[PDB]
């Protein structure tokens, strides 16, 4: 699913700005 | 067409009625702009409580007024990282904008003050947390859930940017809930005053519009784009452009390409098409029509922009608070002590502050 490939993204916790 | 009469001249009312509005506060801004305020408590004026939050050049504490008992966030820099960092200007300036600013949705400077190591920024607590942390856990927002939030940003965008200011760093870490469940915005350390172009890359990797990666002059319109990511991500629970890493991101955020999960409904899905535009001669935000593109569309026909603004609407979410200082919705960080040199540190660079 598309929520799985966001799991494995792994960028699923707080974002830093570049 | 699509509106009868009495539709047609109350909209072209209500939208005279906002410009006038900002006119207004367009002049009170620039007086405020011109003449900051300076030196307005010290810091053994408070009781440190607890730490809310951290960056690489400084920390968030929740602190209590000794005299008044009122409860505050104050963000302490650390002179000497601040240069190393490269970051005078940007901590310049976002104190510079706190102490002008002036909306419901954008959080308030009480005080400001320094000393021989640190910068202090004293705001209004907001109880609630980040955004993000709420959305993780309840996993998506219904759609007028997002709505209520997305109403809040289209204000708050409508106001910077009449003052020539682009926000630049949209993201649900950056959206705090107060106790009565509204929108606050807290940190404009990327934020600028911008009546034509500008060239910075700046932001965060799935936030970016198209033109800031392909390095382009950009305007305004990058935070229209921002609102786009925003709005999916509330709806779906995970932001329309993802993957490992950042490279990736980029390629499909200038493909032009965008999926859609089959819960969105078609109104929806056609505001972010249009917000989520990479041509900038059709995004919505950047037309003729201004802001009024958005706000007519038919996804927000059920918006009462005023009663918003007003904060009479019932908002759909009321984060827990068992009392003053309630830290419950904020995550848990080791404390470290604040040393104050006996020597002055990087006096020259700070003066304005
Ligand atoms: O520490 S913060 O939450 N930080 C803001 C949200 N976190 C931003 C962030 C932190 C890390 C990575 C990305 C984004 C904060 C700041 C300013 C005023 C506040 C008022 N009341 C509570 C918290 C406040």
């Amino acid at each position: 699913t598309t929520y799985a490939d966001f799991i494995a993204s792994g960028r699923t916790g707080r974002r830093n700005a570049i | 067409g699509h509106m009868g009469n009495a539709a047609a001249a109350k909209k072209g009312s209500e939208q005279e009625s906002v410009k006038e509005f900002l006119a207004k506060a367009k002049e009170e801004f620039l007086k405020k702009w011109e003449s900051p305020s300076q030196n307005t408590a010290q810091l053994d004026h408070f009781d440190r409580i607890k730490t809310l939050g951290t960056g690489s050049f400084g920390r968030v504490m929740l602190v209590k007024h000794k005299e008044t008992g009122n409860h505050y966030a104050m963000k302490i820099l650390d002179k000497q990282k601040v240069v190393k960092l490269k970051q005078i200007e940007h901590t310049l300036n976002e104190k510079r904008i706190l102490q002008a600013v002036n909306f419901p949705f954008l959080v308030k400077l009480e005080f400001s003050f320094k000393d021989n190591s640190n910068l202090y920024m004293v705001m209004e607590y907001v109880p609630g947390g980040e955004m993000f942390s709420h959305l993780r856990r309840i996993g998506r927002f219904s759609e007028p859930h997002a709505r209520f939030y997305a109403a809040q940003i289209v204000l708050t965008f409508e106001y910077l940017h009449s003052l020539d200011l682009i926000y630049r760093d949209l993201k649900p870490e950056n959206l705090l809930i107060d106790q009565q469940g509204y929108i606050q915005v807290t940190d404009f350390g990327f934020a600028k005053r911008v009546k034509g172009r500008t060239w910075t890359l700046c932001g965060t990797p799935e936030y970016l519009a198209p033109e800031i990666i392909l390095s382009k002059g950009y305007n305004k319109a990058v935070d229209w784009w921002a609102l786009g990511v925003l709005i999916y991500e509330m709806a779906a629970g995970y932001p329309p452009f993802f993957a490992d890493q950042p490279i990736q991101i980029y390629e499909k955020i200038v493909s032009g390409k965008v999926r859609f999960p089959s819960h969105f409904s078609s109104d929806l899905k056609d505001l972010l098409r249009n917000l989520l535009q990479v041509d900038l001669t059709k995004r919505f935000g950047n037309l003729k029509n201004g802001v009024n593109d958005i706000k007519n569309h038919k996804w927000f026909a059920t918006t009462d922009w005023i009663a918003i603004y007003q904060r009479k609407v019932e908002a759909p979410f009321i984060p827990k608070f068992k009392g003053p200082g309630d830290t419950s919705n904020f995550d848990d960080y080791e404390e470290e002590e604040i040393r104050v040199s006996i020597n002055e540190k990087c006096g020259k660079e700070f003066t304005e502050f």
